[PDB]
DNA sequence: TATAATGGGAGCTGTCACGGATGC
């Protein structure tokens, strides 16, 4: 179903606010944002989709995503707290998208 | 509002009360589409925590 | 790169007859 206002509003800023974490997440660890954006990505969707990607430096499979997602729950309560950031802005993201699917539709029958 | 304590002088044919009150008033805050709480239910602040 | 916009459109109408896989 299609977003209310408020809805609209709250997702978008949760996931402003999940990229926000992934960019603090990369201060605090270190680690290439990117690579954290798709271990944040992968626990969201699930093991169902795990693929290589191009730009990352290193290749996507279940092992390095536990690692890293291990190496990322060790972190403090104010830190490990931008996991939990970036996790609702990436379920935001996803649902966002599915929600605007149809304006889509409306747009490419024209063409 | 409570009574937590309750003190008392007794002069002439009369008592005068000192009472220790504890009690809580309300305010109102409008939220808009554009803003969002911080605060979950029933959780206490303090003077200057963020509410929305 | 920033008003807001949120589920498509055809279809095509006059064969005939089998075999062989699928529902009361």
């Amino acid at each position: 179903p299609l977003l209310t206002l408020e809805e609209e509003v709250e997702l978008a800023r949760k996931v402003e606010e999940g990229m926000e974490a992934i960019k603090k997440l990369s201060e605090i660890t270190g680690l290439d944002p990117d690579l954290i954006r798709e271990v944040v990505r992968a626990k969201i969707l699930g093991s169902a989709r795990v693929r290589h990607i191009p730009g990352l430096k290193e290749t996507l499979d279940p092992k390095t995503v536990e690692e890293i997602d291990q190496k990322l729950k060790s972190l403090p309560k104010e830190h490990k707290r931008y996991l939990h950031i970036a996790r609702e802005g990436e379920a935001a993201r996803q649902h966002l998208i599915e929600a605007n699917l149809r304006l889509v539709v409306s747009i490419a029958k024209k063409y | 509002v409570r009574a937590a304590q309750v003190e008392a002088e007794e002069e002439g044919e009369t008592v005068y009360l000192t009472l220790f009150l504890e009690w809580t008033e309300p305010k109102d805050y409008r939220v808009q589409p554009h803003m969002n709480v911080v605060v979950p239910e029933g959780a206490r602040v303090e003077a200057g925590d963020k509410i929305v």
